[PDB]
RNA sequence: UUGAGCCUUGAUGUGUAGGAUAGGUGGGAGGCUUUGAAGUGUGGACGCCAGUCUGCAUGGAGCCGACCUUGAAAUACCACC
RNA sequence: CGCGGGGUGGAGCAGCCUGGUAGCUCGUCGGGCUCAUAACCCGAAGGUCGUCGGUUCAAAUCCGGCCCCCGCAACCA
C-alpha cells in the first residue's frame, strides 16, 4: 500500500489491524465515512456443510426494520376486487395483461412483482424477461398466494434475499453506516437466528465455518 | 561454385551466362585431368596460330 | 508450356459508361438474355434508401472501394510433396471477384423479388457485415498463419 | 545488465535449417535464435521467410544492449543467407564487417542442377 | 540457491454473433479524466488482430446510458468474490 | 456394512463450463485402391445415452434416490 487519500485521511481515526467490538464503537461507525455514496456494514459467513452438494444450497429472506437500506415499489398482478386490497396494504403499481406487453417490450418501473394465482396465468409469459433480475413471482418461495394484501406488505416492510456462493460463502448488508449503531447488535441477531433456521434438511453436525463483519472499502468489526 | 562474394546480390546466385551445356563453359578439353587448362591458354596468349 | 494468349476487357454500359457494370451484369448474367440483368441492378435506388445506403456516390461503389481482396487458397506442390498454400489473387479480377460473392449470396437467397435481394444484398455490404466481406477475412486470417511457400 | 553498443554475429542457412546468433569478443552468450525457436520443420524449415522471423526473435534478445554495429559472420549456401542480411535492417543494424565462414573444405567441384531450384 | 506458505502490488473473464473480451452477483445516474483522450501516422510490445499499454507531432473535458438498437438478458458509476 | 466413475444401434468409450444439442472407434453392408492379397482412406444401415423423483418453456446431460457393473476399500466387544 498505496492508498487513495479520500480512505488514508480514515486511517487517521482507525488502526489496521483491531477489529472494534459492535457493543463500544457505537460513535465511531457514523465517524469512518468518506464516499460520495452511502456506505454500509455487511456480514460475510463462511459454511458448511458440503462445499459443492447443491442439496445444501441455501436460500431465503429476512425482514429488518431498515429492509435493503431503502424502501421497495411493489408491483401486484391481481384481477377485480382483492387488487384494491393489496392498492391499500402495500402496492404502487397494479398489474393486468395490458401491462404484460410492457414488461416483454422492456418497461419496468418495480423493485418487486407479486401474483394471484388465477392472475399468474398471464405472468407466466414473462418468466424469462423477469428471469435475469430475479423479478419472477414463484408459488414455491410463496410469491403467489391469494393473500396478496399480505405479501405486498411483506416486500413493503423491507426484507433482504440471499443464495450462499461458491464454495460456501454468503454475504448480506445488516444496514447503513450513519443509522443506530446501539441497533447493530440486535438486528444482527435477527439476521443470525432466521439464518440459522433455514439450515438444509440433510445438514449434520455443524453450519457455520466463521463469521466476518466490515463496512464498505473499510475496517472490520467483532462480536 | 564455393564463392565468398557478399552483400549486393538477389535470386540465388547461377550470376554467369552460359555456364553449362553447349557452352560456355570449359569441358573444351574434358579429358585427362586438363578441364582447367583453357582457362591457362587464353591468359598466356599471345597469339593463336603459332609457327 | 506455350502461350501467351489475347485478352479482351468488354464494352462499358451503354447508359452510365461504367465498365464495372458491364462486369456486373456479365456476371449477373444466366440463360444469354443479357437485357434481363439491366433491370435487376442499379435498375432503383429506392430499395437502398429503403435500409442502410446513403446517398448515390455509394450506389455502387460498396462493391469497389469498401474491400480489397489480396489472395485465394487451396493446395499446391513443392518439391515431391503438396501443402495447403494461399496464392495471390491477379491484379484485374482484384476488382470484380467480389462480383461473384454479392451475385452469388443473392441468387441462392429464398426471399422472392430478385432486384430486391441484390439490393439487400448492397445494403449488407455497406455495413459490412457476414457475406462477401468474411469470405475475404476467412482466407486472409489463414495466410496469417501460413507464410514458408508463395 | 548495462548498454554496450558492440558484439559479434553468426548467420547460417542450409537446405535443411537456418540459425541466428549474437556474441561478445571476450566469448558471452548476448542472444540466439533458430527455425526450431521460430517452430517450424521438414522441408519449411529452410525458407527465406523461416530466416528473416527469426533474424528479428535474435534482435529482440539482445534488445537492452545498445547494438547498431556488430562483426558478422556469414555460413552456408541457402537462400535464407538472402534475406537473413536484409533482415538485419529490420533489426536496426548497419554494417562494416562481413565475411563467409564456410568450410571450403576442398577444392571444387560441380555446381548442381537442383536447389535451386 | 530455492520448496511450501502468508501479506503487499498489478491484470485475469474473448463458448458464439455484431456496435461488443455481457466474469460472477447485487446495486445505480449523474460520475470520472486537466501528462489527459481524441485522431492519422513515422514507431515500440502482448494478442484470440477485436482490444489495450507506452512515446512523439497535437488539443485540452470529455464521454456514456436511457437516445439507438442487439439480445431471454446491458452496455455511465460502484461495493462484494 | 464404505467411496469414485459407468449405463449410448451388434461390442467398448465420449461428455463437463456452446442446455435448445446424440458423437465416435471397431464390425457389418458397399466403394476408392489393386491383376488380386496386404497398407491407407470414407459412404450406408441399425438405437428409447438404465430407472423413479426434481427445477423448467426445457435434462440422455444437471440436482436427489435405486440397481447392476468397473476400480479402490476396515472396525468394536
Amino acid at each position: 500500500a498505496k492508498l487513495t487519500k479520500r480512505m488514508r485521511v480514515i486511517r487517521e481515526k482507525v488502526d489496521a489491524t483491531k477489529q472494534y467490538d459492535i457493543n463500544e464503537a457505537i460513535a465511531l461507525l457514523k465517524e469512518l465515512a468518506t464516499a460520495k455514496f452511502v456506505e454500509s456494514v455487511d456480514v460475510a459467513v463462511n459454511l458448511g456443510i458440503d462445499a459443492r452438494k447443491s442439496d445444501q444450497n441455501v436460500r431465503g429472506a429476512t425482514v429488518l426494520p431498515h429492509g435493503t437500506g431503502r424502501s421497495v415499489r411493489v408491483a401486484v398482478f391481481t384481477q377485480g376486487a382483492n387488487a384494491e386490497a393489496a392498492k391499500a396494504a402495500g402496492a404502487e403499481l397494479v398489474g393486468m395483461e395490458d401491462l404484460a406487453d410492457q414488461i416483454k417490450k422492456g418497461e419496468m418501473n418495480f423493485d418487486v412483482v407479486i401474483a394471484s394465482p388465477d392472475a399468474m396465468r398471464v405472468v407466466g409469459q414473462l418468466g424469462q424477461v423477469l428471469g435475469p433480475r430475479g423479478l419472477m413471482p414463484n408459488p414455491k418461495v410463496g410469491t403467489v398466494t391469494p393473500n396478496v394484501a399480505e405479501a405486498v406488505k411483506n416486500a413493503k416492510a423491507g426484507q433482504v434475499r440471499y443464495r450462499n456462493d461458491k464454495n460456501g460463502i454468503i454475504h448480506t448488508t445488516i444496514g447503513k453506516v450513519d443509522f443506530d449503531a446501539d441497533k447493530l447488535k440486535e438486528n444482527l441477531e435477527a439476521l443470525l437466528v432466521a439464518l440459522k433456521k433455514a439450515k438444509p434438511t440433510q445438514a449434520k453436525g455443524v453450519y457455520i465455518k466463521k463469521v466476518s463483519i466490515s463496512t464498505t472499502m473499510g475496517a472490520g468489526v467483532a462480536v | 561454385i564455393k564463392v565468398r562474394e557478399n552483400e549486393p546480390f538477389d535470386v540465388a546466385l547461377r550470376r554467369f551466362k552460359r555456364s553449362c551445356e553447349k557452352a560456355g563453359v570449359l569441358a573444351e578439353v574434358r579429358r585427362r585431368e586438363f578441364y582447367e587448362k583453357p582457362t591457362t591458354e587464353r591468359k598466356r596468349a599471345k597469339a593463336s596460330a603459332v609457327k | 508450356r506455350r502461350r501467351v494468349i489475347g485478352q479482351r476487357k468488354i464494352l462499358p454500359d451503354p447508359k452510365f459508361g461504367s465498365e464495372l457494370l458491364a462486369k456486373f451484369v456479365n456476371i449477373l448474367m444466366v440463360d444469354g438474355k443479357k437485357s434481363t440483368a439491366e433491370s435487376i441492378v442499379y435498375s432503383a435506388l429506392e430499395t437502398l434508401a429503403q435500409r442502410s445506403g446513403k446517398s448515390e456516390l455509394e450506389a455502387f461503389e460498396v462493391a469497389l472501394e469498401n474491400v480489397r481482396p489480396t489472395v485465394e487458397v487451396k493446395s499446391r506442390r513443392v518439391g515431391g510433396s503438396t501443402y495447403q498454400v494461399p496464392v495471390e489473387v491477379r491484379p484485374v479480377r482484384r476488382n470484380a471477384l467480389a462480383m461473384r460473392w454479392i451475385v452469388e449470396a443473392a441468387r441462392k437467397r429464398g426471399d422472392k423479388s430478385m432486384a430486391l435481394r441484390l439490393a439487400n444484398e448492397l445494403s449488407d455490404a455497406a455495413e459490412n457485415k457476414g457475406t462477401a466481406v468474411k469470405k475475404r477475412e476467412d482466407v486472409h486470417r489463414m495466410a496469417e498463419a501460413n507464410k514458408a511457400f508463395a | 545488465r548495462k548498454q554496450v553498443s558492440d558484439g559479434v554475429a553468426h548467420i547460417h542457412a542450409s537446405f535443411n535449417n537456418t540459425i541466428v546468433t549474437i556474441t561478445d569478443r571476450q566469448g558471452n552468450a548476448l542472444g540466439w535464435a533458430t527455425a526450431g525457436g521460430s517452430g517450424f520443420r521438414g522441408s519449411r524449415k529452410s525458407t527465406p521467410f523461416a530466416a528473416q522471423v527469426a533474424a528479428e526473435r535474435c534482435a529482440d534478445a539482445v534488445k537492452e544492449y545498445g547494438i547498431k554495429n556488430l562483426e558478422v559472420m556469414v555460413k552456408g549456401p541457402g537462400p535464407g543467407r538472402e534475406s537473413t542480411i536484409r533482415a538485419l535492417n529490420a533489426a536496426g543494424f548497419r554494417i562494416t564487417n562481413i565475411t563467409d565462414v564456410t568450410p571450403i573444405p576442398h577444392n571444387g567441384c560441380r555446381p548442381p542442377k537442383k536447389r535451386r531450384v
